[PDB]
RNA sequence: AUAGAUGAGUUUGGUGAUGGCUCUGAUUGAACACU
RNA sequence: GACUAAUUACGUGCCAGCAGUCGCGGCAAUACGUAAGAGACUAGUGUUAAUCAUCAUAAAUAGGUUUAAAGGGUACUCAGACGGAAAAAUUCGCCCAAAUAUAGGGGACAAUUUUUCUAGAGUUUUAUGUAAGAAGGUCGUACUCUAGAGUGGAGAGAUAAAAUUCUGUGAUACCUAGGGGACGGGUAAAGGCGAAGGCAAUCUUUUAUGUAAAAACUGACGUCGAAGGACGAAGGCAAAGGGAACAAAAAGGAUUAGAUACCCCAGUAGUCUUUGCAGACAAUUAUGAAUGCCAUAGGUUAGAUUUUUAAUUUAGUCUAUAAAUGAAAGUGUAAGCAUUUCACCUCAAGAGUAAGGCGGCAACGCAGGAACUGAAAUCACUAGACCGUUUCUGACACCAGCAAU
RNA sequence: CGCGGCUCUGAUUAGUGUUAAGUCGAAAUACGGUUCGUGUAGUGGAAGUUGCACGGGACUUAUCAAUGUUGAACAAUACGA
RNA sequence: AAUAUUUUUGU
């Protein structure tokens, strides 16, 4: 549990939109036709709700659980088989939304290559 | 129904005590010195930040609790919810 | 969407059924449209938007609401004044017609028939006291207003 | 549905229609009830309509979905906080009986709290101190504690004289041949005797009763 | 610990046996007689004083019935007020 | 469904369960399991 | 096309429901029986 | 005969016959067969068959599923339906408005799309609380086995009563010392936890939701969800362990008219562990999931705030009510007012059956008719009667006594 | 000519419907005289019955050993069922 | 307080 909340601090420090707005070259999606960029108010705190941070936090829970189900006696834990299916499906709905919302922005590619999220994680149907 | 009860248990007990014709004096530690309670020096509740400790001995109505009296749990609640948010 | 008007129809019934003086509704462009039609028809007393608490009843009409910006739009609400007369509510029934699953659109030739107590399409004739509200280009009018303006549109609900 | 259809508010509408025409068609309607014209112009009031009750305190502004919007609110005044402070510092002030039975309701007409604690119509009690404190605290711009001390000391000087009168008034009456009845101290003790005696009867009866239980535990019926 | 609940609506709030049931006193004296015979014996002398008490009991007249208790009447006055109501 | 009517279904399912046992071997000879 | 919307018998010790069946209305490129 | 407009007499006697439905006929039948009268249609009149309507009786308009036919065992989820706020582009959907209308007008709503917004749904800040789940280990009361040629020396256990049975090869009872398996006392509550199934000794390790309070963050990312896949009580199959206790089977002793039974002496699978199959349950709240909304009171669970005494308040759960709703019983955080979406129902019986097929080692499961026979099946309530049903009230009803048969 | 489908028929054999008047028991409805049903696995001429877990459509059908009080004297022009 | 023999049938 200590690593759980320590990793949550790493995800916010790596994929936090307040840190990637300057570490990346083109984080935001490309502007649309007729749309002009305007200044927006500054954030009053760390970005912890963006789909990037959430997808990373779900990747940390999927590894801790999937690793516990593959360990000794992990097959006997038939009640957490649903917990894993709910983390992969919850992550599928954020990747399916962030895909069309980010329109292929650099901030969207930094999350895939860093976490290794391939199309099999959100594109089709996840059947475990 | 109006839940009532006879009040003579305390109503007449006050009339009995007042029939003894004795005042109330500050406690004395064991030269008897019976000092009255209602006096401008001791019987005072209003104060100012100028009065030092030498005048705090006269007051009788304090805002803070008595530490030695509070229980270990009542003391924790005081330290955390009344003292800690005052630094 | 039409789901909001359906919730508004049910709530206004539950409020009248409970004999409540005031009633709150979510502040939306669609709800204000039908509310003005009910008020213009004579079913509700007044419409004033305010915070989560009802305005001062003594100065309801004189109430001066604050501007609606993004800092308070999530808390605004439409406060409607219900009517009760002769030991009977004036807005007893608010049966809807166009539901989220199906939107019913009526023509001018059909509203002219429904306005005189004759069925037409998925609607029924209007009897004494009944009333039908239609959402058209000229706003949320009454079947007799839309018939006068010679327009059709989307049927919202039937009021008794 | 345990209730019944009460149409008490429509007795006129119903009686007015039943008296408009005659059951025997072809004849004029008979005279209506004598009460139909008396309340002709006095309709009933609107009942069963929940309004927004009077708010005796600023309602919670931070609530986004507030409940109990049709619930009467509690009536709290600035004096409630002063009454609790005084009567807690003077608990035995509650033993002094106080009548809450009004005579004609016109008691607050002669109360001028700029004069002092002693007012017309009301007795000198913890309320006079509260009303005097609230005046000084508001008009004279005194603090809660400052006004409390001033109004509290005036209360003591008046109570002291009351206790001194009882002592001197009795001592003064005996110096001229004035005798009195049984004081409260003596009457109180006599009552305890009658009760203590009744307890003694209950103690001796139960004590003897327990002896039988102690002897009945063991068995000695053989009479060895 | 929780406090006593508010009883549901009942048909009648009453106690079955209002007035206590008096136990025959001589039945207790007989038990003492049967105790002597068990330990001492039947044709013995230790049960003399106990057997005599059993004869004197059955000879004495039984007490008179006590006045009935009026508890059930007062329970019926405060039923709807103490409980949730009356059901029928 | 009442209990009286449930007992009607109880007798039907039992007589069938009891029949499929008696004719189990016969249905095995003819390859009708 | 603005007059066009209808019921009845029958389960029960009985009441109220549910749910069938039957009759009431119109008709046939009809058949049969008596005419 | 009634439905259905229109009556008597005689004969017949559950026979002969009548009948669309309910029904009629057992020796004084308005119902059968004659005679007369009466009611009606008319060159037509009846009957049979068929179709529509009756039937909201497959309900798109326009139904319903707590107890009457009918809610799937579960919810994560692909497709698919449905789903906020304030603006804009496009379609010109929708409307004028047709005649399958050229070309336009109106802009509320609708479809695709764009920009913003925070009320929905989510994330962070170790919450508290908690028998969800899993791994590796242990603890204890009782039980049982072995030994101490223990103490003691004739009974014990069983049942309503007994018998089979145990014991002189020393039992039961009372101890000592070694083991051996599974169980979970109190705490404990209308309490709580999980999608459900279900989860209650204890330590360490391990795992996903959820709830309260404030702030911050993302900015409609939402709900439902055929199918597939996963999970799924007890019992069961397969393999290897374990085996104290309980106990289908098999077996014996009693009870009884008979007794496979209920009871008893004993007792194998099985229950437990590990790895698979299996997928049926009163898998229940007889009530799918979810959203919006409707007046109070008394308890209770985990929090929060406070003038922490005692009152507010968020999310649950449980009793009793109002308006209301319902066939009623009753519900009343819903079985109400509405909406979304999936599953399912269309008289009884045959039947959840047959056949072909699919899954499985098997047991069985999924899916799923028709023929034959009917006018009824079915629900809630009301008042009684009954109860090897409770508490009472009368009576030679009984007890007791005497007399008699 | 072969394969597959389809119709009819088949010794023998199974289920179900109907039929007032037969035989054997008495399972359910009351605590139905062993609580009844659901699932599953056995068993018995038959209905039934047995193990295991589960449901109430059965026990909310619940109704005092807290035994129930000298709660401020008395007399007065006060007070007066 | 923890008690429990048996007792079928009715055109
Ligand atoms: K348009
Ligand atoms: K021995
Ligand atoms: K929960
Ligand atoms: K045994
Ligand atoms: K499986
Ligand atoms: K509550
Ligand atoms: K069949
Ligand atoms: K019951
Ligand atoms: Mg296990
Ligand atoms: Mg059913
Ligand atoms: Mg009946
Ligand atoms: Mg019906
Ligand atoms: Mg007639
Ligand atoms: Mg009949
Ligand atoms: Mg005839
Ligand atoms: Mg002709
Ligand atoms: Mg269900
Ligand atoms: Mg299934
Ligand atoms: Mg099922
Ligand atoms: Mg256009
Ligand atoms: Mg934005
Ligand atoms: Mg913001
Ligand atoms: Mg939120
Ligand atoms: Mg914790
Ligand atoms: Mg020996
Ligand atoms: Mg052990
Ligand atoms: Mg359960
Ligand atoms: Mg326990
Ligand atoms: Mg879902
Ligand atoms: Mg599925
Ligand atoms: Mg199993
Ligand atoms: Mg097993
Ligand atoms: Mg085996
Ligand atoms: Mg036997
Ligand atoms: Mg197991
Ligand atoms: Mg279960
Ligand atoms: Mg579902
Ligand atoms: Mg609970
Ligand atoms: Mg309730
Ligand atoms: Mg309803
Ligand atoms: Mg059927
Ligand atoms: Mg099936
Ligand atoms: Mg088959
Ligand atoms: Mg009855
Ligand atoms: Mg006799
Ligand atoms: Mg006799
Ligand atoms: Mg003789
Ligand atoms: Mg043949
Ligand atoms: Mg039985
Ligand atoms: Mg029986
Ligand atoms: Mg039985
Ligand atoms: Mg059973
Ligand atoms: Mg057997
Ligand atoms: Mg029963
Ligand atoms: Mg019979």
């Amino acid at each position: 549990k200590d690593r759980k909340h320590a990793n949550i601090r790493r995800c916010i420090e790596t994929f936090g939109r307040h840190i990637t707005d300057q570490s990346l070259e083109r984080p935001t999606p490309p502007l649309a036709r007729g749309v002009e960029p305007k200044p927006q108010p500054v954030r009053a705190g760390p970005d912890t709700g963006s789909s990037e941070v959430q997808i990373a936090i779900l990747t940390s829970k999927i590894r801790a659980l999937s690793k516990a189900l593959e360990g000794h006696g992990g097959n006997r834990d038939k009640n957490n088989k649903r917990s894993l299916r709910r983390l992969c499906h919850k992550r599928q709905r954020l990747l399916r939304y962030m895909e069309r919302k980010e329109r292929g922005s650099g901030r969207w590619h930094h999350m895939l290559e860093t976490l290794g999220l391939t199309p099999a994680t959100w594109k089709g149907q996840i059947t475990l | 129904i109006t839940d009532f009860t006879s009040g003579t248990q305390h109503g007449l007990t006050l009339k009995k005590f007042q029939a003894l014709n004795i005042p109330i004096s500050t406690p004395s530690e064991i030269r008897p010195v019976q000092r009255s309670v209602f006096e401008a020096d001791t019987d005072v509740t209003a104060f100012s930040p100028d009065e030092q400790i030498q005048e705090a001995e006269k007051r009788w109505k304090f805002s803070g609790p008595w530490l030695a009296g509070m229980t270990p749990g009542e003391f924790k609640e005081y330290l955390a919810k009344t003292v800690r948010p005052k630094r | 969407g039409i789901q909001q008007i359906t919730n508004m129809c049910s709530h206004l019934q539950n409020a009248s059924r409970a004999r409540l003086g005031l009633t709150s509704l979510p502040n939306t462009k669609y709800n204000l449209a039908l509310a003005l039609a009910l008020h213009r028809a004579g079913f509700i007393s007044s419409i004033t938007r305010g915070g989560p608490h009802p305005p001062t009843p003594e100065a309801l009409m004189t109430y001066e609401p604050e501007p609606v910006t993004s800092a308070n739009v999530a808390t605004r609400r439409l406060w409607v004044g219900l009517k009760y007369w002769n030991e009977e509510p004036v807005l007893k029934e608010l049966k809807p017609i166009s539901k989220p699953s199906r939107l019913v659109t009526a023509s001018l030739e059909q509203l002219n028939r429904v306005a005189r107590g004759f069925p037409a399409g998925y609607m029924k004739g209007l009897q004494l006291g009944e009333c039908l509200f239609v959402n058209t280009d000229r706003g949320v009018l009454e079947v007799r207003e839309a018939v006068e303006r010679k327009v059709g549109g989307l049927v919202l609900c039937k009021v008794k | 549905g345990k209730g019944r259809i009460f149409q008490a508010a429509k007795v006129y509408q119903r009686a007015s229609e039943a008296a408009a025409t005659n059951i025997v068609s072809g004849l004029p309607p008979r005279n209506p009830p004598l009460w139909l014209k008396a309340i002709e112009s006095i309709p009933p009031a609107e009942i069963n309509t929940r309004p927004y009750p009077i708010q005796h305190s600023p309602p919670n502004p931070r609530a986004r979905k507030p409940r109990n919007l049709f619930r009467p609110t509690k009536i709290v005044y600035p004096e409630d906080e002063l009454r609790r402070d005084f009567y807690r510092d003077h608990p035995w002030e509650l033993a002094r009986p106080r009548m809450i039975i009004e005579l004609d309701g016109k008691d607050a007409r002669f109360l001028d709290w700029s004069k002092g604690l002693r007012q017309r119509g009301i007795p000198l009690s913890g309320e006079s101190v509260v009303q005097r404190q609230l005046w000084l605290m508001e008009n004279q711009g005194m603090t809660k504690q400052e006004a409390y001390d001033k109004a509290r000391h005036e209360f003591y000087k008046l109570r002291q004289l009351e206790q001194m009168e009882r002592r001197i008034a009795v001592e003064e009456a005996r110096m001229v041949g004035g005798y009195f009845g049984k004081d409260l101290l003596t009457v109180g003790m006599e009552l305890e005797n009658k009760t203590y005696e009744s307890w003694k009867k209950w103690a001796t009866t139960e004590i003897a009763r327990q002896e039988s239980a102690r002897a009945s535990m063991y068995t000695n019926v053989v009479d060895n | 610990p929780n406090k006593p609940i508010r009883l549901p609506p009942l048909k009648q709030l009453r106690v079955r046996q209002a007035n206590k049931a008096e136990e025959n006193p001589c039945i207790a004296v007989m038990s003492s007689v049967l105790a002597c015979w068990a330990s001492a014996g039947y044709n013995s002398a230790g049960c003399a004083t106990v057997e005599n008490a059993l004869r004197a009991c059955m000879d004495a007249p039984k007490p008179a019935p006590k006045p009935n208790n009026t508890i059930n009447y007062h329970l019926s006055r405060f039923q709807e007020r103490l409980t949730q109501g009356k059901s029928k | 469904i009442s209990v009286r009517r449930q007992k009607k279904l109880k007798i039907k399912k039992k007589k069938y369960k009891k029949l499929m046992r008696r004719t189990r071997n016969e249905r095995r000879k003819q390859d009708r399991l």
